[PDB]
């Protein structure tokens, strides 16, 4: 149940705070840095409330455990050097227990003259070859046209989160100025010839000061 | 300070080992984290010395005599293993827990190969072509005159087996400049028609 925020997108020399919360009762919250390969780095952690602790690669950072519940990571004057993915974690107390994770934060930091851009998003229709030969149906999702480089695409089937079947590009492509990002659901030709499924693809992104959302939606056939 | 190899492969099925350098830290405690695509890194097993059996995924822990290594051995990886797997050790018992880089572990579904390759349009916008790559072999499928392909691999529930495997590779394109097609070990050229 451990919550931190999915994607956040700062300005130059902007300040944020990220709030993780957990649900445990745990005595022992932490903020951690993953930036492509250089494992998990400590950036503060809190054996208590209103207790911090520095960790190696704080300078840039601080941090307020308010209660039980929520630690807060501040970003002070964000930088470029801020950019990665932000992991809370928790434990009943600190060591040899295991830690608990959120899913993670992505924080991008851009140049206080480059703006987000949406991304397009569409569906493309399966190929009627593909049906026939293989008796299957691969719906590819494409979403182009974003910046910055992180976002997240996922599938819904008829209301429900769908992970059976589904290829999501774990890295964007870089397309000129912008970038894309590519997920195929494939699925059996009998739950494709079905007018009534409803095949959802969503894409999660950050604009203006906030968490939005494109969906797309294509039916199944006769 | 606390080393491990960048990636790992392994077919599914076959047992693969996952090694952690650690030759400064004498370890009071090893534990090992794996962290699946859209999750955050997940407790697998933790152990202060010998070997540790682990359920999920089955396999073990060893740690070597001097406490200053260990190896994490998947004893039946399947493609829901692949994840980037990581160590963290202690010093002692009220110092900091420290983490490798992490290893991404790769997992290779076992595949007949029928490759073929489709063109695809979308409602949304038609000035767009979506090339399909499906039911390939990796190592044999050659897509050298395209940068901006991504892959992936999927299960499908189909009739006869319960969870099939196969690769998808797909690139995209405005409309006129876009030539579907590849080159397949025994398969000679393939290229993509429409309806």
């Amino acid at each position: 149940e451990i919550n931190q925020p999915s994607i956040l997108v700062l300005k130059e020399d902007e300040n944020a705070t990220l709030s993780c919360r957990q649900n445990d009762n745990h005595d022992y919250m932490s903020w951690y840095l993953q930036q492509p390969g250089k494992g998990l780095q400590l950036i503060y952690s809190s054996y208590g409330v209103k207790q911090e602790n520095k960790g190696d690669i704080h300078t840039g950072y601080e941090a307020k455990r308010s209660s039980q519940e929520v630690f807060h990571l501040d970003i002070i004057s964000a930088k470029k050097n801020h950019s990665a993915i932000y992991f809370c974690a928790s434990s009943s107390y600190k060591g040899n227990t295991p830690l608990n994770f959120g899913q993670g934060t992505r924080l991008t930091v851009l140049g206080k003259n480059s703006e987000i851009i949406e991304p397009d998003v569409v569906i493309f229709s399966p190929s009627k070859q593909e049906i026939q030969e293989k008796k299957k149906a691969t719906l590819v999702c494409l979403a182009s046209g974003f910046f910055p480089d992180h976002l997240n695409l996922v599938w819904k089937v008829n209301g429900v989160k769908r992970t059976e079947g589904v290829g999501t590009d774990e890295i964007s492509t870089s397309n000129g100025s912008t970038y894309s990002l590519t997920s195929r659901l494939r699925i059996s030709a009998q739950e494709w010839f079905n007018p009534l499924n409803r095949f959802e693809c969503i894409a999660n992104f950050f604009k203006n000061g906030t968490q939005q959302s494109i969906q797309k939606i294509i039916y199944g056939d006769t | 300070q606390v080393q491990q190899e960048p990636s790992a492969e392994t077919s599914e099925g076959t047992g693969i080992n996952i090694t952690c350098s650690h030759p400064s830290i004498q370890a009071y405690s090893i534990q090992w984290y794996r962290q699946l695509p859209g999750r955050g890194p997940a407790f697998l097993v933790s152990a202060v010395k010998g070997s540790k059996e682990v359920p999920d995924p089955e396999g073990r822990l060893s740690v070597s005599a001097d406490s200053r290594s260990s190896a994490l051995w998947l004893a039946r990886p399947r493609l829901g293993d692949a994840a980037v797997y990581y160590c963290a050790v202690r010093g002692s018992s009220y110092t900091k827990l420290t983490f490798g880089t992490g290893t991404r572990l790769s997992v290779q579904p076992h595949i007949t190969p029928s490759p073929s390759v489709y063109r695809l349009t979308s409602e949304d916008n038609k000035n767009l072509e979506m090339c399909l790559i499906t039911d390939y072999s990796p190592e044999k499928l050659d897509l050298s005159s395209v940068d901006s392909k991504t892959e992936t691999v999927v299960e499908v529930a189909t009739s006869e087996n319960k969870h099939e495997a196969s690769y998808l590779s797909t690139y995209w394109a405005k409309k006129d400049e876009m030539q579907c097609g590849a080159k397949h070990e025994g398969f000679g050229i393939l290229k993509g028609d429409d309806p």
